[PDB]
């Protein structure tokens, strides 16, 4: 994982279970994926019970951030130190 | 067995005439 991190970065999480993104803001996760938590582009876009981030490997490959990021069910992941 | 469930997403940017 990386220690040079995305703009406004808050903390990381790690997927405990796998998740398939159903809709047009949502992020895809595999059980074991680190996700770099970031703050939202608007407060109305923050869904209740959701988190926004980008996958750490998606960011360690240095891909298009604004297309690689998404919202995920925080309850699929764990807060890592 | 024992899998989590994603929570309900909410309305935003709503506007009508």
């Amino acid at each position: 994982g990386r220690l040079d991190l995305p703009p406004g970065f808050m903390f990381k999480v790690q997927a405990q279970h796998d998740y398939t993104a159903t809709d047009t803001d949502e992020l895809q996760l595999k059980a074991g994926d680190v996700v770099l938590v970031i703050p939202f582009q608007n407060p109305e876009e923050q869904d209740e019970g959701w988190l926004m981030g980008v996958k750490e490997s998606d960011w360690n490959q240095h891909k298009e951030l604004e297309k690689c990021r998404g919202v995920f069910p925080e309850n699929f992941t764990e807060r890592v130190p | 067995s024992t899998v989590p469930v994603a929570p309900p997403r909410r309305r935003r940017g709503r506007n009508l005439t």
